[PDB]
């Protein structure tokens, strides 16, 4: 599905959505695409055990430096172990070969319990499969097939969900608002939106690459 | 290492 979100950024960057007459970004917002998952917190400990995330309905998971994954959910007590393969088992916190993971999923609960901003906090089971840095954003990619894009400087950010064939824009006065791609073309948007479009098809590319 | 908004 990575190659379905290429098209469907392709298809809207070739149009030049800001290069029109009238832009009228407002008339491509869909609520019904909103997406169920984001995440809304994040800190990179790559350089010793992985990278640590919380998703927005506030269960967490690490993508340890192994290519495994640990998901904890928001009951706080049931758990998936993923190995590299991608073999899921269900486990609880209360077998004895992930204690080892299961404290350091620990230490990033304790975090995201307590530390940083929630990303789309106002609003009311997929794993993070990879994710890297670039100078300019993150970029994560979950098991569902959306990929979030979030942007360092200004706070702005991307989620693209390829089965709605939507975008959903955070601003950075963080103003949520959720777009069908295909919609994008014909009424066009504004010039920071299509420049964030266009970044996201050089990092699905990569995501390919 | 780095971590998303404070």
């Amino acid at each position: 599905h990575l190659s379905d979100m290429l098209q469907q950024l392709h298809s809207v960057n070739a149009s030049k959505p800001s290069e029109r007459g009238l832009v009228r970004q407002e008339e491509a917002e869909d609520p019904a695409c909103i997406p169920i998952f984001w995440v809304s917190k994040w800190v990179d400990y790559s350089d010793k055990y992985g990278l640590g995330y919380q998703l927005c309905d506030n269960s967490v998971g690490v993508l340890f430096n192994d290519s495994t994954r640990l998901i904890l959910y928001n009951d706080g007590d049931s758990l998936q172990y993923i190995e590299r393969d991608g073999t899921e088992s269900y486990l609880t916190v209360s077998p004895n070969s992930l204690m080892k993971k299961i404290t350091l999923l620990k230490y990033f609960r304790n975090y995201m319990s307590e530390h940083l901003l929630k990303a789309g906090a106002n609003i009311t089971l997929p794993y993070l499969r990879t994710w890297f840095r670039t100078r300019s954003a993150i970029i994560l990619h979950l098991s569902n097939g959306s990929v979030q894009i979030n942007f360092f400087q200004d706070h702005t950010k991307l989620i693209l969900c390829p089965l709605m064939a939507a975008v959903t824009y955070i601003d950075e006065k963080r103003d949520f608002r959720t777009y069908r791609l295909s919609l994008l073309e014909e009424y066009g948007c504004c010039k920071e939106l299509a420049s964030r479009l266009r970044y996201a098809r050089t990092m699905v590319d990569k995501l390919l690459s | 290492s780095m971590w998303s908004s404070m």
